[PDB]
RNA sequence: CCGGCGCGCG
């Protein structure tokens, strides 16, 4: 039944403008 | 919902599938949500009205109605069997 | 697809002495029980607190705490008292004593791996004799072959004052010994590869030349499938006698206690002396201990009762198998008496508030306490014991969308219980569908059902998606339906469709109706008693021909010279033309047959509608 | 379940099978066609018990 | 590997003989051939593209004669007869008679291994296979002392 | 169709030649030559027989006469 | 956990009066554990043993 | 909170 079968890059680097 | 669930297994090869796969996403939505669930929404009716919905019928969320004629708070339904 | 493979297992094998201490590693001395006075754990004896664990999980023998390791006055660990339900310890044997189940059962497996007759083997474990030349792998020196009942003379007085006492005690054992020492002398000694080549050659010569030249042969080839299976497995032949006793742990002995003392009755008294009466009284308390009946008469108490061993409470029908493990009690159920609701739908049942409050309890606490009505826990309890009405009206909203299982005593098919959608109903009593009652094989004269909730989630889409009524209208064992109207349903139905009085019991008289235009009409007109509801009448139909009637021609056929003629058939008319494709038809039936047609018609197209 | 089985007869000995031992009767062919070394089986019925 | 491979099937390739003989090749050095027995059974009883081959038999048939414990000659024997019922899809190979001849030798089935060593004998290598490199207990100094022993 | 054994599926022709054959007594003669082969063949292999293995097999000659053989034993 | 299974059933009663979902149990019940101990003063050892299918390691259950 | 004996219900 139911059992069967076992059931951080381009941040701190922006343009600075 | 009797119909709702005959016709959601016309679509299933295996019906343990079906049913392990419903009490899956129940699980994720009590997980999810624990606080929406357990009163007038019930997961499983969710899962099969999301299902439903899925296919593009429109269906009440959950199955969840009430009785627009309770005369008020504290008065509750006597059942005539 | 590949298989999500699972490789579980579990295995028996026969124990052996240093896995039995490193079970109880703790060895149980004493058979004092409890203090008669005090009633605590006597130290050393089978309830012992040091030995298996502390009673009153946390505290000593003595009377000291420590929060949830090992004394220093009493030694008592500090940990649960679980601890006791799991803890064993065991009986250091003076003498080794032989197991019960591979000595005495039929047939006896040290018997057959020793090669020697069960008589024998009793008679050496249980009588007076002893065995000569018990072991092969250490030389000896005299020719005592067989097992001589008599003792013999020269060995009771000649060859002990010749040999004096130390020197022959240390050779003794070596010659002539008795009992179930000798026994595990002759398994631990054993060359199992021999047994098994000793066996093959005696077949062989059995079979190159007659009921027990066969049965001798069926030995033969029984020991050497018996001496194999010792070789490729990690158990030793002469684990079948015991030198250690392991001990039941107490919390599940809160009459074994009785047999357990004995053990020790007679052991330490056995100790003391170092007799050949003592040894046999050793192996006797532990034979009613394992298994008790096998050996003729079995050992009665004081009361003249048979005592129960190991053996009896792990087998028979009220034994450990087949009533602890494959049937249990359950928590969230209930039991009541069922009565008829005939205004219930198919997947609906009717519960009590006391069964449904108590089942439900946990979901109404969480209700009560969910919408701020309950400070806590105990609150919610105390407004539920106290019946208040809002406890009432949060049962009935967690009830919704939350299934149950009914189920009948004798269940002797998988429709014996089935699930249903509940509701609160007055009363004490289960309101059942009427139609669900032939799966159920129930009537309402006074049979009763339980009920039982199912709690996670993936219990409860088990019985919504699998056990509801509607979707188990058929019954499994030849595909016939289950759920089909009977006795009073069935009557009702057969008078409905009971047609018109005909011939000579509808006229006196050898003879020589109204026409509606559709079945409202004619259902108007039986309503307000115009006609009967087997009165015949003439339907007009705007269908296709559908109605089921003998394969017969006309009775007559009216021609009329305009070209238009009437075909009169035994229960309908049909009018047609030449000139036109006109084609009309009349149905002489009833209000009954149309009331049927319409039920069911109506029934289909409002589940089409409500979709 | 009834008919699944079969008994090595009382003469046929080798280090496969030993004479008496109950075998299934898809394993008893499938030896018999890959050995030749005193396959020998009857087929027996036994009850449900 | 099996998380892998049931990664690709979840995206929708099923495996094939292939993959089936890789995975295989591990577990049937696990000692226990429970683990090699279902996933033969899984590859028999399933596709036409899950079908096993020599490799998958050979792979079978090592797990279960270099077993640690009980005696597995007459699963040995099953699956050689499986295997001869798949003649017209399955064909033997230098490793299957080796395997055989060393199952039969250790449970001293001497002549099966006579009768598997003259099929064994037509593939060069052959003995040399059947040696294992000394490994395992050398099954071709096995099969000798077999003969030996018995005056064949 | 049902009826094939591993030898006609697997192309063992050979097996026929070692079936429903007389079996071959024993003789003296016959066990010396087969002893003078296998020591041969043994020696070829680079397994070295040892001073008993020569004995026994000279011994075997000498119960049953065969003087032909005893010029090809003793040198090996 | 409704009938036997100690630590399970003090956890659904927590679960269900907060609504956070029933693991499965994973353990034995103490009617098997119970059954253990007999076999043990009979001196019979019972084990449970789970075998990996990814790596083919033993594992030996609590019982 | 354990087992026997007796009486019942479906
Ligand atoms: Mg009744």
């Amino acid at each position: 039944g139911t059992g069967f079968n076992k059931g951080d890059i381009l941040f701190y680097h922006r343009e600075f403008c | 919902m009797t119909m709702d669930i005959e016709r959601l297994l016309l679509s299933e090869d295996n019906r343990f599938e079906f049913v392990n796969s419903v009490a899956a996403e129940a699980t994720e939505y009590v997980e999810k949500n624990r606080d929406e669930y357990g009163g007038t929404k019930k997961a499983i009716f969710h899962v099969l009205s999301n299902r439903v919905n899925d296919l593009g019928f429109d269906r009440p969320e959950a199955y969840a109605e009430s009785d627009p004629y309770k005369p008020g708070p504290g008065y509750l339904k006597e059942y005539y069997t | 697809m590949i298989d999500r493979y699972k490789h579980q297992q579990l295995r028996i094998g026969l124990v052996s002495p240093q896995q039995i201490s490193a079970w109880a590693t703790g060895e149980v001395t004493k058979p004092y029980t409890f203090h008669y006075k005090t009633n605590k754990p006597e130290k050393d004896g089978l309830f012992c607190e040091r030995i298996f664990g502390p009673i009153k999980s946390g505290i000593c023998a003595c009377g000291n705490y420590r929060v949830i390791k090992f004394c220093e006055q009493c030694g008592v660990e500090f940990v649960d008292s679980r601890i006791r339900r799991y803890q064993m310890g065991y009986i250091k044997l003076t003498c080794p004593v032989t197991h019960v189940w591979y000595l005495k059962r039929l047939p006896s497996y040290i018997a057959n791996l020793l090669d020697k007759p069960l008589k024998e083997l009793e008679g050496l474990v249980y009588c007076d004799f002893s065995f000569a030349r018990p072991i092969t792998k250490k030389p000896t020196f005299l020719r005592l072959r067989g097992s001589f009942e008599y003792e013999i003379q020269s060995w009771k007085y000649s060859i002990p004052l010749f040999f004096t006492t130390q020197g022959f005690e240390i050779f003794r054992n070596r010659e002539i010994s008795t009992g179930a020492g000798a026994i595990r002398e002759q398994l631990a000694d054993l060359d199992l590869r021999i047994i098994i080549e000793n066996s093959l050659v005696e077949w062989k010569q059995l079979g190159e030349e007659d009921r027990k030249i066969v049965r001798r042969k069926d030995f033969l080839v029984r020991r050497m499938e018996l001496a194999k299976h010792f070789i490729r497995t990690n158990i030793e032949p002469e684990w079948m006698v015991l030198c250690l006793l392991p001990v039941l742990p107490p919390e599940l002995r809160p009459d074994i206690n009785e047999l357990y003392r004995r053990v020790i009755y007679r052991n330490n008294t056995l100790t003391d002396l170092l007799v050949m009466c003592q040894e046999k009284l050793v192996q006797e308390a532990v034979d009613t201990l394992l298994d008790n009946g096998i050996r003729g008469q079995p050992m009665r108490d004081g009361h003249n009762k048979v005592y129960k061993s190991f053996s009896d409470v792990i087998e028979g029908k009220e034994g450990r198998f087949r009533e602890t493990l494959l049937g249990k009690r359950v928590d969230y159920s209930g039991r009541s008496v069922i009565v008829v609701g005939p205004s219930l739908s198919l997947h609906r049942c009717g519960l009590p508030r006391e069964i449904a409050i108590e089942l439900f309890q946990t979901f109404v606490i969480r209700g009560l306490i969910r919408q701020h009505l309950a400070s806590n826990i105990g609150v919610a309890k105390s407004q539920i014991r106290e019946k208040k009405p809002i406890v009432w009206e949060i049962l009935q909203e967690v009830m919704q969308g939350h299934p149950v299982l009914l189920n009948r005593a004798p269940t002797l098919h998988r429709l014996g219980i089935q699930s249903f959608q509940p509701i609160l109903v007055e009363g004490r009593t289960i309101c059942l569908h009427p139609l669900v009652c032939k799966g159920f094989n129930a009537d309402f004269d006074g049979d009763q059902m339980a009920v039982h909730v199912p709690l996670s989630l993936e219990a409860q889409a088990e019985a919504r998606l699998l056990m509801f009524s509607h979707m188990n209208l058929l019954s499994p064992a030849i595909g016939d339906p289950i759920s089909v109207p009977t006795q009073d349903m069935l009557i009702g139905l057969y008078v409905l469709t009971s047609g018109t009085r005909r011939g000579i019991c509808a006229n006196r008289y050898n003879p020589c109706e109204p026409f509606f235009c559709n079945s409202y009409d004619a259902i108007g007109a039986y309503r307000q008693k115009r006609i009967n509801l087997d009165s015949p009448l003439w339907l007009r139909w705007q269908l296709d021909q559908r109605v089921i009637a003998s394969k017969e021609v006309p009775i007559e056929v009216h021609y009329e010279s305009f070209g238009n003629y009437h075909e009169i058939y035994a229960h309908y008319l049909i009018v047609r033309s030449v000139k036109k494709e006109t084609l009309y038809i009349y149905i002489r039936t009833t209000v009954g047959h149309i009331s049927f047609y319409r039920e069911i018609e109506e029934a289909i197209q409002g589940f089409s509608q409500a979709c | 379940q009834i008919t699944s089985k079969v008994l090595v007869s009382e003469e046929g000995m080798s280090n496969v099978f030993l004479p008496g031992e109950l075998i299934g009767l898809l394993r008893a062919e499938r030896t018999g066609r890959a050995l030749e070394e005193a396959i020998c089986y009857r087929a027996v019925l036994l009850g449900i018990t | 590997a099996l998380d892998i491979s049931y990664e690709m099937e979840a995206a929708g390739r099923f495996a094939t003989t292939f993959h089936f003989n890789c995975l295989l090749s591990v577990q049937a050095t696990c000692g226990i051939p429970e683990v090699a027995y279902a996933t033969f059974e899984n590859m028999e009883y399933g596709e036409d593209f899950m079908k096993p081959d020599t490799e998958t038999y050979n792979w079978v048939i090592q797990a279960y004669t270099r077993a640690d414990s009980y005696d597995r000659v007459q699963d040995v024997a099953e699956l050689l007869g499986m295997m001869v019922e798949d003649y017209k899809r399955v064909q033997p190979n230098v490793k299957t008679h080796a395997l055989l001849v060393e199952c039969f030798t250790k449970y001293c089935v001497v002549k099966e291994a006579i009768r598997h060593f003259r099929a064994l004998k037509n593939f060069e290598g052959g003995t040399k296979v059947l040696h294992n490199a000394g490994n395992f207990e050398d099954p071709l100094s096995l099969y000798l002392r077999a003969l030996c022993r018995e005056g064949r | 169709s049902d009826m094939y054994t591993i030898a006609d599926v697997w192309g063992w022709t050979w097996e026929k030649d070692f079936k429903n054959k007389t079996p071959r007594r024993w003789s003296q003669e016959w066990e010396v030559e087969l002893a003078i082969v296998l020591m041969a063949k043994v020696i070829e292999l680079g397994g070295v027989p040892t001073i008993g293995d020569c004995a026994v097999i000279l011994r075997a000659a000498i119960r049953a006469p065969m003087p032909s053989s005893f010029l090809k034993i003793l040198q090996t | 956990y409704k009938s036997d299974h100690i630590r399970a059933r003090q956890e659904v009663l927590g679960t269900t009066i907060i609504g956070g979902t029933i693991p499965k149990p994973e353990d034995a019940p103490e009617s098997f554990r119970l059954l253990v101990r007999e076999l043990r003063s009979l001196a019979l050892e019972l084990n449970h043993f789970l075998v990996s299918e990814k790596n083919f390691q033993i594992n030996r259950k609590e019982v």
